[PDB]
């Protein structure tokens, strides 16, 4: 919100541990869709 | 027997006969002086050639001048070296010319007749024709602005680059017409080859088959045919840089000259095309000069430009085309087995690695939206050798956008051989658009090596500029304000004679200043008059209850002594209010602010009270806080100011009163941000323009495109005076110079060039009759000397009594012009019509560095060309380096941005508010972190603050981690003591070094570095040790005269080496306890050292009071 | 059609320019050769 | 405290002068050189050096840059070597030259010493008017039977 | 080719492509208005187009990402030029796909290629070459990816983006025959897509960071199995002086010249 | 004025089409906009 809470640095790497973990779940969801959406590309031609 | 007198010269491009000095050199060989009595020297010629040689070794041949050939490129040298500016001073350097006194003497040999020397008997008109035909060559070739009207000259930078680089009036003409930015690299040879060098080069028959056997092998098309010169011209530079075997002689000499010229050719093609910025062009260019010097292509290795390999070595790498940085990673043992000579594997590694390689580091912050400021951080990553290198290494730093195709910023950048193996920090400023780039390139080339280049890519993915700035409030044309708008008659009794009216922004800023209680920012230039605003408001304070107590913050302490002496006349005299100013010590200071009902101050004279706000009632209650100059919160010396400013404005939040804080400043750019740190509306941010100023600034700027600093500083003298001569003849000059020594230099080189014309003493606009009483005070003669003249100067060493002897005869319209130095911008009680602002650089000899100045120091240099009633307007003429012309195009005509640098000057604060028990743990640090300037602008311009986003998670993690750094960095110090890795509280240490106001890493020393067997030998080792003396000067010529204060002292120095500042500091307070004499500049130091000594050394006391030492103790 | 016409047009006049400027460079004058593919093309036609 | 100039007007002749003038000056420690080299070397040689034997051109086209301008006040003689290529097409850079040394006797007010050798031709008194010689103290004429 | 003097005239040439670079056309028919709209940026096309050749097809394989609340559109912020060669007809990249760490955060929209005259169908060589990078790159998507041809028309530049559809790449991932008309070859292989320029936003470049990005001299230098890493430069043309190596690089080194030379005197040097 | 020497009315026709494309935001009609094509004669110009 408005006041800035201080995070202890053990929090704060746990925190960008938890969001670099989001970020790469969502890469890894992004990637299996991209396969999702190759495989209907591919067998509307096949 | 000299046989034939014929040689071919490729400049005329013909067989020519020999000339005069060959012939008389050649027989003077005959004879020998100790075997002969007699030479005999045969001469065989043509027989119509010998009447001339028979003339020239029988005394008979005449000296005639040939400059007629050449006068348009002397007179463009003259021009360009600003000896002639006018059509009468290139008169008058023809007249110095061997062609004047041959066309005086002989007439009708240089087209004169004796009609035109009976009408003209000193030959005043011929000169004047002939410097007319010059100047008309040179304009109609754009190398000078030429007037037919004035007669003045003024200079291009083509005129520099062909006077620099010998190139003809025609050659930059051609260069002119034919660089475009995009030329290729067969276009280039093609401009190159129509150079008018070469206009005499044709191309015969006879090496024409030659010439196709060369075509068919350049690696670099023609466009041209091959009977046409220019593709002779180009083939002939491409089979030199080839190095291909010619076979003609005419084509072998040809090839000579072409490539002899094409040295200085190319280098004026790549000043030409990177003075207007083509960043392609100019890496061609550059890289022509570089193979046309080196003579190999680039795409050949690298070790071809030393000279000491093998060259069956050498094709051997070219053979094996991998890239040559593929060479630096590997091993002297793999660098010979990739090579398959494992014989010459350890001169190939000595070799790659004595070539030029820097490493070079970014780092960008945002100043405003439109412009960055890269730090560029060159590091030497390869072994210096004399015998490759020499005394320097030159690089060009070219900063260009994604295109490559408009350098943003060029710059030279001397690497020299004292200062290899460490980081040179280049920082400069570039602009960015509004399609805002993803990348700038930073290209830093060898001037002198091929294939010597880093490219930097400064990505601009992750940058977030700074949000466009709000417009200034504008100058609502109010009627101007007569002083009986003021209430009180003892009030208007101290303006009645002053003005009848204020000045538009006093107008505006009045009914909210006087006749409102707000927090109000008034943003206004220098010169404005902001500090009768900062009156208005003490005159409030001063209806509201007679018992107030303003109290006002200047950054610097002239600034303070200037407005002590100003409101000591005005408001003691005459309004019986006390004003006092305060002093560095903390027992007289809280009688003074218990006393005075006007509070002056700096910020660390003000910080050390303000520190103890719950002890001390009198800083409490306090019922207005000035703060002039608060766009000093950007500079050295400035986090102390943010953090006195935030905690008066934390305080007026808690003390059932508030305090009201009027903020004076330059004109700001984020002025709302200033203003929502000092609490100050929306209506009573008076944020105005640089354009505001009662008397209107025309400030020019004047690029001098010098890198060699003492050269551009000696090449400025002369403009100077044509400054102020053009700008400011019969009214006041200040010419701020970098240093102490340079005002005596430009004030004698101001006095030779008036006196250099005829119009001596024309800056004395009294009589010698006059300056008698106020000559005859003074110590320095050499300012007597100047002063007779009318230039008087004025710097630290001088006396308080010189300097305001010298600021009575200038105030007075005496004397005309005062070269003052750098540091005196802002106390000089003094204010001129023009302003010159020499060389905008100064050396910091800790980095070994010129470090530019600082914009508060330029801005206020600018706001001395300020005299509100006696002049119209007023003019500023900034001589700078023209790689930091732009820097001053931008930050002085539009409003400035200020950026709190508290996040390094953090731990002296924290500490404060530590042993206060204002921070009692890190989340009353982050939220006494909230109440500074910092916090408010790393929401604004967050990539200035190494920040990543505006959100709260950013910025909260961000002030945690800066708040648990500073206090790692205070218990590691062991000043302060955290427990449960949350609270903090006060250790012994720290209670030390927030009470005598000492940095926390000084203190991190002396408890680290006093045993119980220490004494005063060491003692002044230690105290000098103080990073309270990191910011002594360490200026060029300062070494010596150490090393000659080193072997005198009472004490000898382990390791002296005379850049440091703490061992100057050391040998300064060893010469004052031995009462030496010293010179005037290093008692200068000592002065500003001795001021920070007591306190140490109380600190000293302190910390080995606490340890339990008693001979240490009393020691100290 | 025409804004065939126009467009070849465009291309061809802007062809001519650099073919122009290129033999400017190399002094002579445009022949048939050059110009050859351009010929019944163009708004005012090349042919002119 | 002091630099000379020697302005000779072939290089090799430099290249040979500056031998013998490091043979000779060697006993003073007088550092005699060629100025050659890009500006900054030339600059840095200058720095260096007291004698500096140099063309016309490379003195002329370091005066144009502007790399003695830090030792001009050191420059207290020019040695102009071969005056009589006045005559030559080179000869402009020689005119230039002292005209801008004069100049700036006749500005700047410090002395240079200006030391024309030449080879004994014709006008002879008008390139001592050249230099500022006074034709009775300074100039001296020895004909081919000297 | 020619390859004594045929480059000379074809250098020549190529150093005048920046006359071709405000005269750009793009082809505005039969695009479908179903798909995505893709931004080519006029900064990487006019560079594009100055470092190619009129006669040897380039290459460069495009990235970029989508504008904010716009997923229909398709923002091309990047031309990687890699290590390829190419012939009038088609060009011969590497197996390898760029990979960058400034490439992670965009997506791959396909290849740009010049063409040497315009012709109003797809090449059968591009939709085999796109096919087969689909085929073996997983991280091309036939929906966005695509193949914008810079055709040299007369005195300007042609651009035709295309995509391929579902039989395209089944076909063009089948495919062997590499000539000018293939078995199986229909225009219903590809259909053209909205494509369009900006002054909005720039783009930038990604060459090879160990070489350079022309192989057309190297052509023995180049294998199509080959690795390479990137770097955030700014491409060379195409007649640059490290591209022909050969041309610089074997020369007779002087071997007893400068012996009978000229005596000439650098005065000014 | 038209006729221009370098442009035939067809061209006229094309240049004024993409003239009237090519203003801005030309065909954005959301707050209201709107574009007025007129045509006329000056009639009797000749006689008058």
């Amino acid at each position: 919100e408005a006041k800035p809470k201080f995070l202890s640095k053990a929090e704060r790497e746990a925190e960008a541990l938890k969001r670099r973990q989001q970020e790469v779940e969502e890469r890894q969801r992004m990637l299996e869709e991209e396969r999702k959406k190759r495989k209907q590309f591919q067998d509307l031609g096949r | 027997i000299i046989k034939g007198t014929q040689v071919y010269s490729p400049e005329k491009g013909r067989w020519t006969e020999l000339g005069a000095l060959d012939i008389l050199q050649m027989l003077g060989r005959a004879g020998r002086p100790q075997y002969d009595t007699k030479g005999e020297g045969i001469l065989i010629t043509s027989h119509g050639e010998l009447q001339y040689y028979l003339s020239l070794l029988n005394q008979q041949l005449p000296i005639e001048s040939q400059m007629v050939s050449k006068l348009p490129d002397m007179l463009n040298a003259e021009i360009v070296l600003g000896n002639v500016q006018n059509a009468k001073d290139a008169v008058n350097w023809l007249g110095y010319a061997y062609l004047y006194i041959r066309m005086l003497r002989s007439p009708t040999l240089y087209g004169i007749s004796h009609d035109d020397l009976k009408g003209d008997p000193l030959l005043d008109q011929r000169r004047l024709d002939l410097v007319h035909t010059a100047a008309l060559m040179l304009d109609k070739n754009n190398l000078v602005k030429y007037d037919k009207k004035t007669g003045n000259f003024q200079v291009t930078e083509l005129g520099r680059i062909a006077s620099h680089y010998y190139i003809t009036n025609d050659t930059v003409q051609t260069y002119n017409q034919l660089l475009k930015p995009t030329l290729s690299e067969i276009e280039l040879f093609r401009v190159f080859s129509l150079s008018s060098e070469f206009k005499n080069i044709t191309v015969r028959e006879e090496e024409k088959l030659e010439l196709q056997k060369l075509l068919e092998r350049v690696p670099i098309p023609v466009k041209e045919s091959i009977e046409e010169p220019s593709a002779k011209i180009n083939v002939l530079l491409q089979a030199f840089i080839s190095q291909l075997k010619l076979e003609g002689f005419a084509l072998m000499a040809d090839m000579v000259y072409v490539t002899q010229s094409a040295g200085r050719l190319m280098r004026a093609i790549f000043e030409i095309v990177l003075n207007r910025g083509w960043a392609q062009l100019t890496d061609k260019t550059l890289n022509l000069c570089k193979m046309i010097d080196k003579r190999m292509w680039q795409s050949m290795c690298p070790l071809r430009q030393f000279r000491k390999l093998p060259e069956e070595v050498v094709k051997k790498i070219e053979k094996k085309n991998f890239p040559f940085e593929r060479l630096y990673d590997l091993n002297h043992n793999e660098i010979g087995e990739l090579i398959r000579m494992p014989k010459m594997g350890k001169t190939i590694h000595k070799y790659v690695h004595l070539f030029p390689k820097l490493e070079l580091s970014v780092h960008l912050q945002p100043i405003t939206r439109s412009t960055l400021k890269v730090e560029l951080t060159i590091t030497p990553d390869f072994q210096w050798d004399e015998k490759v290198h020499g005394s320097s290494e030159a690089f060009w730093i070219l900063v260009e956008d994604v295109d490559s195709e408009v350098i943003l910023h060029h710059e030279y950048f001397l690497l020299k051989a004292k200062y290899a193996q460490d980081e040179h920090l280049i920082t400069f400023f570039v602009p960015v658009f509004e399609p805002l780039p993803p990348q700038y390139f930073i290209r830093v080339v060898s001037d002198r090596w091929l294939s010597c280049e880093t490219q930097l890519p400064v990505s601009f993915r992750h940058l977030i500029l700074p949000e466009k700035y709000p417009p200034p409030t504008e100058l609502l044309d109010l009627q101007p304000l007569p002083v009986s708008a003021l209430r009180n008659s003892a009030f208007e009794s101290l303006y009645q004679d002053k003005f009848p009216f204020f000045n538009p922004i006093q107008t505006q800023v009045f009914n909210t200043v006087y006749n409102s209680d707000d927090n109000v920012f008034v943003g206004a230039p220098t010169g404005s008059g902001k500090t009768i605003c900062a009156e208005f408001a003490i005159l409030r304070m001063l209806l509201q209850s007679s018992e107030g107590r303003c109290v006002y913050i200047t950054p610097m302490e002239a600034l303070a002594e200037q407005v002590y002496m100003d409101w000591y006349e005005k408001f003691q005299d005459r309004l019986n209010k006390k004003v006092v100013l305060l002093t560095g010590e903390t027992s007289t200071d809280l009688k003074l602010l218990g006393k005075g009902n006007i509070i002056i101050s700096t910020p660390e004279k003000w910080d050390i009270l303000s520190r103890r706000w719950k002890q001390r009632k009198n800083v409490q209650n306090i019922n207005l806080f000035v703060v002039d100059e608060v766009h000093l919160i950007g500079g050295e010396n400035g986090p102390v100011l943010e953090v006195i400013c935030s905690r008066m404005r934390y305080i007026s939040s808690q003390i059932e009163r508030p305090i009201r804080i009027v903020a004076l400043s330059s004109s700001l750019s984020n002025a709302k941000d200033v203003a929502h740190w000092l609490g100050c509306s929306a209506t009573s941010t008076f944020n105005f323009h640089p354009n505001v100023r009662p008397v209107p600034l025309e400030l020019h700027i004047q690029g001098f495109n010098i890198s060699h600093t003492q050269t551009r500083l000696l090449s400025m003298a002369k403009p100077v005076y044509h400054a102020i001569t053009k700008h400011s003849p019969k009214k006041p000059v200040i010419v701020f110079v970098p240093s102490r020594k340079q005002t005596r230099l430009t004030a004698i080189d101001i006095l030779t060039t008036c006196a250099a014309d005829i119009q001596r003493q024309r800056f004395l606009h009294c009589t010698e009759k006059d300056l008698i009483p106020y000559l005859e005070k003074l110590s320095d003669s050499t300012l007597k000397e100047t002063l007779l003249n009318g230039v008087g100067y004025l710097h630290e060493g001088l006396s308080p009594m010189e300097r305001r002897l010298v600021e009575q005869l200038f105030s007075s319209g005496a004397i005309q012009v005062v070269v003052a130095s750098r540091s005196l911008c802002w106390g000089m009680n003094v204010a001129a019509h023009l302003v010159i602002i020499m060389d905008t650089q100064y050396y910091n000899g800790k980095i070994h560095a010129y470090v530019d100045y600082p914009i508060y120091d330029v801005l206020q240099m600018v706001g001395h060309a300020n005299r509100p009633l006696q002049d119209d307007e007023g003019r500023c003429v900034i001589m700078c380096q023209g790689s930091k012309k732009d820097f001053f195009k931008k930050f002085l005509y539009e409003p400035l941005p200020v950026e709190s640098h508290l996040d390094h000057c953090m731990h002296d604060h924290f500490n404060a508010e530590i042993v206060t028990k204002t921070i009692e743990n890190k989340q009353d640090a982050v939220d006494y972190l909230t109440w500074t300037f910092l916090y408010r602008r790393m929401t604004q311009n967050p990539n200035y603050y190494n920040l990543q986003g505006i959100s709260h998670r950013h910025l909260s993690d961000h002030l945690s981690e800066l708040v648990e750094q500073t206090l790692s960095d205070l218990e590691q110090s062991k000043c302060i003591s955290i427990e449960d890795e949350m609270d903090v509280a006060p250790l012994n240490l720290g209670m030390i070094a927030a009470y005598y106001y000492i940095n926390y890493t000084t203190i991190e020393l002396f408890s680290m570095s006093l045993n119980a067997k220490t004494k005063v030998r060491g003692l002044i080792e230690i105290i000098s040790n103080a990073a309270e003396y990191e910011n002594i000067p360490i200026r060029h010529h300062e070494d010596n005269l150490l090393r000659q204060l080193a072997q005198k002292v009472p004490h000898k120095l382990n390791n002296p080496k005379f850049n440091d500042p703490h061992v100057k500091t050391n040998l300064l307070l060893q010469a004052h306890l031995s009462r030496m004499q010293l010179s005037a500049e290093l008692q200068s130091d000592t002065e500003e050292i001795l001021s920070k000594a007591i306190r140490l050394i109380q600190a000293c006391v302190d910390v080995l009071s606490s340890n339990g030492w008693l001979s240490p103790a009393l020691a100290a | 059609p025409w804004e065939s016409e126009f467009i070849d047009s465009q291309r061809v006049w802007a062809e001519y320019a650099l073919k122009r400027q290129e033999a400017i460079a190399q002094n002579r004058r445009l022949t048939l050769e050059d110009l050859e593919d351009s010929w019944d093309r163009g708004i005012p036609r090349i042919n002119t | 405290d002091f630099k000379i100039i020697y302005i000779a007007p072939m290089r090799s002749l430099v290249q040979e002068m500056v031998g013998s003038f490091g043979k000779r000056l060697a006993t003073y420690g007088i550092t005699v050189a060629e100025l050659t080299g890009d500006h900054q070397l030339c600059k840095e040689e200058i720095s260096a050096t007291q004698i500096i034997v140099c063309t016309p051109e490379k003195w002329d086209i370091i005066t144009r840059k502007g790399g003695e301008r830090t030792y001009t006040q050191l420059v207290r003689l020019i040695i102009l070597d071969e005056i009589h290529l006045l005559h030559d097409d080179r000869g402009p850079v020689l005119e230039a030259l002292v005209a801008r040394a004069i100049r700036n006797i006749e500005m700047t007010q410090e002395d240079v010493r200006l030391i024309g050798l030449s080879a004994t031709l014709p006008n002879y008194e008008d390139v001592a008017t050249f230099l500022r010689v006074d034709p009775a103290k300074g100039l001296f004429y020895f004909d081919n039977s000297f | 080719f020619s390859s004594k003097t045929e480059w000379r005239v074809r250098a020549i040439s190529a150093a005048n492509l920046h006359l071709r670079t405000n005269h750009i056309y793009v082809s505005s028919d039969d695009i479908k208005e179903t798909g995505y709209t893709y931004i080519l940026p006029k900064n990487v096309l006019k560079k594009f187009i100055c470092i190619s050749d009129l006669r040897a097809q380039i290459a460069g394989y495009l990235y970029g990402v989508s504008p904010p609340d716009n997923p229909q559109v398709k923002e091309i912020r990047c031309i990687v030029m890699v290590p390829q060669w190419g012939t009038h007809q088609t060009v011969h990249l590497p197996g390898q796909l760029p990979q960058h760490e400034y490439l992670k955060e965009m997506e791959p929209l396909g290849w740009i290629h010049t063409q040497p005259n315009e012709s109003p169908q797809l090449s059968p060589q591009d939709v085999t070459t796109h096919a087969k990078i689909m085929a073996d790159n997983p991280s091309w998507d036939g929906e966005k990816t695509i193949i914008i041809t810079c055709s040299f028309t007369p005195g300007s530049c042609t651009l035709t983006a295309y995509k391929l559809t579902p039989s395209g790449y089944e076909w063009g991932r089948q495919n062997t025959d590499k000539g000018n008309n293939p078995k199986g070859y229909l225009p219903s292989h590809y259909e053209r897509v909205q494509m369009l320029l900006s002054d909005r936003f720039l783009g930038f470049f990604m060459v090879p960071a160990q070489s350079s990005w022309n192989y057309n001299f190297m052509g023995v230098r180049h294998d199509p199995n080959m690795k390479y890493e990137l770097q955030l430069a700014n491409p060379k043309e195409f007649y640059h002086e490290v591209h022909r190596p050969s041309h610089f690089l074997n020369f007779a080194l002087l071997q007893e010249g400068e012996v009978y030379s000229a005596d000439r005197e650098d005065l000014y040097a | 004025i038209k006729p221009a020497d370098t442009e035939p009315p067809p061209l006229l026709v094309y240049k004024w089409c993409q003239g009237i494309n090519n203003l801005q935001d030309v065909w954005e009609t959301s707050e209201g906009e709107c574009n007025v094509m007129l045509e006329s004669r000056f009639e009797k110009m000749y006689e008058k």
